[PDB]
DNA sequence: TCAAGTACTTTTTCCGG
RNA sequence: AGGA
DNA sequence: AAGTACTTGA
């Protein structure tokens, strides 16, 4: 469908990051994280982005 | 006044079980809910719904 | 062109460490 | 690890 | 525990 969903969308260009109450910090005491597994998971892709842009 | 029915009566040997009401029992009215899913949490220890 | 194995999929009652 |  | 879909040789 022209509006909603094109096929050139199934190929991700840009992508949407979730706010902290989609990955909340199970923040056990005051100085110590406990961040959630999509947090690291987004940083891992965050990471590889980077080196694949400078890389090129 | 006697029973028109006589009893069989006498002992047996009975067990204790490790299953008691009191630890059993459980209640809640609104209270602790989890972080994520901002639903009630689990189990009666927890004070779960 | 179509039988047969391939990839590969998916569920399974309810309620303490 | 158990309970119906 | 039994399928859907896909791919393989006659």
């Amino acid at each position: 469908n022209e509006v909603f969903s094109r096929p050139e969308w199934m190929i991700l260009t840009c992508l949407p990051v979730p706010p902290p109450p989609v990955r909340p910090s199970i923040s056990f005491n005051e100085s110590q994280r406990g961040e959630d597994d999509l947090t690291f998971k987004l940083a891992d892709i965050l990471k590889a982005n980077i080196s694949l842009e400078t890389l090129e | 006044k006697k029973l028109m029915a006589q009893i069989f009566f006498g002992p047996t040997y009975y067990q204790r079980l490790r299953h008691m009401v009191d630890d059993k029992i459980h209640a809640r009215a609104r209270g602790p809910m989890q972080v994520l899913t901002r639903q009630p949490v689990e189990g009666r220890s927890r004070d779960g719904g």
